[PDB]
RNA sequence: CUCAUAAAGUGCGUCGUAGUCCGGAUUGGAGUCUGCAACUCGACUCCAUGAAGUCGGAAUCGCUAGUAAUCGUGGAUCAGAAUGC
RNA sequence: CCUAAAGAGUAACGGAGGAGCACGAAGGUUGGCUAAUCCUGGUCGGACAUCAGGAGGUUAGUGCAAUGGCAUAAGCCAGC
């Protein structure tokens, strides 16, 4: 369950999640999972898919987790009236637009990744793609 | 100053020879001589300050410093300029007459003398030195002195680099080992 | 005055002042006023100075103060490096002339510690 | 240099018992009996076996 | 210690087998019991297994280090300190 | 005949209240003797070093006269090896 | 200070911090100076006290929160 060491303020705005997002390239390994939607993605659904893709795998090549969950999701709790207050933080998230490429792999051959990463997409929420290295 | 007419008349001569340089004042000089003294203790008693100030007066014919704390630590006990320690600065005719009392008096009299390391200078030709008990000094007597104490000692010249300035230093037979 | 680079007491006298220094005790003294030709009950405040120069040549001939002490620390550091029972026994900061160890060795041993 | 705060300071001659005379400018005023000088310091001049030994010490 | 005039103790039997080593050559560590003699300039460099009470400890005689006792380079005491 | 010149004492000089010309532990080097052999594990000599210790808490012991206290000497054991007896 | 939408202003039981003082010098002027941090060398001195040199360039400092400032210094020192 990923979450920043420290921060420097503990409650944050809700925000937009205009725009595409940048980062629309393979950049370590050679395979990588892209997202296609726009959302939020929870840092424990990261972890789900992290898990998913590593014990699909079995622990060869190697996995870049691109995105981390750096924005502090709040939540009032239950029978509490409006107003009195921000609620306090429950979860992390990370903002994702479409053309973001979430995970990304290497040292596998192609059907395996292609697998991993089928079982990775069951997890996340959002339509996510299968993309290759270019070499420009 | 008889250290300064044999640096005018040989040693300059002697560093054209064995470093072939194109300027008798690319031969290097010594550009200062301090002498420090670290009395800490004065947070305890400033007084013992006083007197070390005294005996550091004696040994260089000079009024010193009663230089004073930085920066608070907090390991030591010390507030921001509180005076901890003693220095004087040498320049000129008091260098070469200072110069002559430490290397024909004082480095005889090192108790268990066996030559100074040459792997005491600084990376840049400058040379530091330090001294365990100024009873070595002629210039304080047995008796009045009230505790021991020692001082420290740094050469600063206009050498580039440690095999300059221990070669200045060698060309004044300063005792290597 | 001064002889090999530490102060003896001026108050006192010739024998004392030399045990004084480190390295000579009694009989030595009596061997450098002997071969210095000075009566001990001379004083060392009417010490003339080629007297004390002589003294000073005389315990050249011999030997004090730091020589002695290097000396007998290379035998030290010698006998634990080579690690003798002799070595071990400085090694563990124990008696080496076979005392016994049941009870007393406190000079050896340091103060006494309790559990 | 200032004026009148500096300590007292003249000429001394000091005598090292070696035969040696040297001209020193400072502030004890007295002049200085040396015991060893530059010139006679055993570094400065450069002055300063257990097989052998048994042998000695139970040669055969 | 010895009188000088009585000379150093070898025993006869650590005699004979070191001057055998000396002309033949370094061997495996040279057996004995004798922590009684001393040693000479004959096994400089060389492994001389002597017992201590129950094994052979081997020590190699050196140059720097002849003269002393072979059973007092052999302990004999195992102490490893109390409370431990 | 040897062990075996007893010491404390006495006479003089120095030390002049200091961790000292007290103390003599510890440690280093150099030896002597016994004994086959002294390292674990002897005694003694020399040289060098000079530690704690400045009279000791609760408590506790010996002693009524040639006694306590102090100062030496001899013997048994034993090749050597007493502050013990 | 942000929310506050590049003039100003702008709410919430919105998100974070402070004040109810201090100073006759910590004010006026004149003159001078430049920091943090790290490395090497050096007696007690050690990771860190004081000194020398080097790198660095304000990452220091501002009587007290944060923002905006500040080298011509508004920062540091002394005279009147
Ligand atoms: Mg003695
Ligand atoms: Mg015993
Ligand atoms: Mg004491
Ligand atoms: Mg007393
Ligand atoms: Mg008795
Ligand atoms: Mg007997
Ligand atoms: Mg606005
Ligand atoms: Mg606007
Ligand atoms: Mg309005
Ligand atoms: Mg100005
Ligand atoms: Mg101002
Ligand atoms: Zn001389």
């Amino acid at each position: 369950m990923l979450q920043p060491k420290r921060t420097k303020f503990r409650k944050m705005h809700k925000g937009r999640n205009r725009g595409l997002a940048q980062g629309t390239d393979v950049s370590f390994g050679s395979f990588g999972l892209k997202a296609v939607g726009r959302g939020r993605l929870t840092a424990r659904q990261i972890e789900a898919a992290r898990r998913a893709m590593t014990r699909a795998v079995k622990r060869q090549g190697k996995i870049w987790i691109r995105v981390f969950p750096d924005k502090p999701i709040t939540e009032k709790p239950l029978a509490v009236r409006m107003g009195k207050g921000k609620g306090n933080v429950e979860y992390w998230v990370a903002l994702i637009q479409p053309g973001k490429v979430l995970y990304e792999m290497d040292g596998v051959p192609e059907e395996l990744a292609r697998e991993a990463f089928k079982l990775a997409a069951a997890k996340l929420p959002i339509k996510t793609t299968f993309v290759t290295k270019t070499v420009m | 100053a008889k250290l300064h007419d044999y640096y005018k008349d040989e040693v300059v001569k002697k560093l054209m020879t064995e470093f072939n340089y194109n300027s008798v004042m690319q031969v290097p000089r010594v550009e200062k001589i301090t002498l420090n003294m670290g009395v800490g203790e004065a947070i305890a008693d400033k007084k013992l300050l006083d007197n070390a100030a005294a005996d550091l007066a004696a040994i260089s014919g000079q009024k010193p410093l009663i230089t004073k704390a930085r920066k608070s630590v907090a390991g030591f006990k010390i507030r921001q300029g509180y005076p901890i320690g003693c220095k004087v600065t040498l320049r000129g005719e008091r260098m070469w007459e200072f110069f002559e009392r430490l290397i024909t008096i004082a480095v005889p009299r090192i108790r268990d003398f066996r030559g100074l390391s040459a792997k005491s200078f600084d990376g840049r030709g400058n040379y530091s030195m330090g001294v365990r008990e100024q009873i070595i000094f002629p210039e304080i007597d047995y008796d009045k002195v009230d505790r021991v104490r020692g001082l420290d000692i740094t050469i600063t010249t206009t050498a580039k680099s440690d095999e300059e300035g221990r070669a200045l230093l060698a060309a004044f037979d300063f005792p290597f080992r | 005055a001064r002889i090999a680079g530490i102060n003896i007491p001026d108050h006192k006298h010739a024998v004392i002042a030399l045990t004084s220094i480190y390295g000579v005790g009694k009989t030595r003294s009596k061997a450098i006023l002997a071969a210095a030709g000075i009566a001990e009950d001379v004083k060392i405040s009417e010490l003339s100075e080629g007297q004390i120069d002589t003294l000073r040549d005389e315990v050249a001939k011999f030997v004090v103060e730091g020589d002695l002490r290097r000396e007998i620390s290379m035998s030290i550091k010698r006998l634990m490096d080579l690690g003798c029972y002799r070595g071990l026994r400085h090694r563990r900061g124990l008696p080496v002339r076979g005392q016994r160890t049941k009870t007393n060795a406190r000079t050896r041993k340091g103060p006494r510690k309790p559990i | 240099m200032k004026k009148d705060i500096h300590p007292k300071y003249e000429e001394i001659t000091a005598s090292c018992s070696c035969g040696n005379v040297m001209k020193i400018r400072s502030t004890v005023g007295h002049d200085l009996n040396l015991d060893v000088c530059s010139k006679c310091h055993p570094f400065f001049t450069g002055k300063q076996g257990r097989v052998d030994r048994f042998n000695k010490r139970f040669n055969i | 210690p010895r009188s000088l005039k009585k000379g150093p103790f070898i025993d006869l039997h650590l005699l004979k087998k070191v001057e055998k080593a000396v002309e033949s050559g370094d061997k495996k560590p040279l057996r004995t019991w004798s922590r009684r003699s001393t040693i000479f300039p004959n096994m400089i460099g060389l492994t001389i297994a002597v017992h201590n009470g129950r094994q052979h400890v081997p020590v190699f005689v050196t140059d720097e280090m002849v003269g002393h006792k072979l059973g007092e380079f052999a302990p004999t005491r195992t102490y490893r300190g109390h409370a431990a």
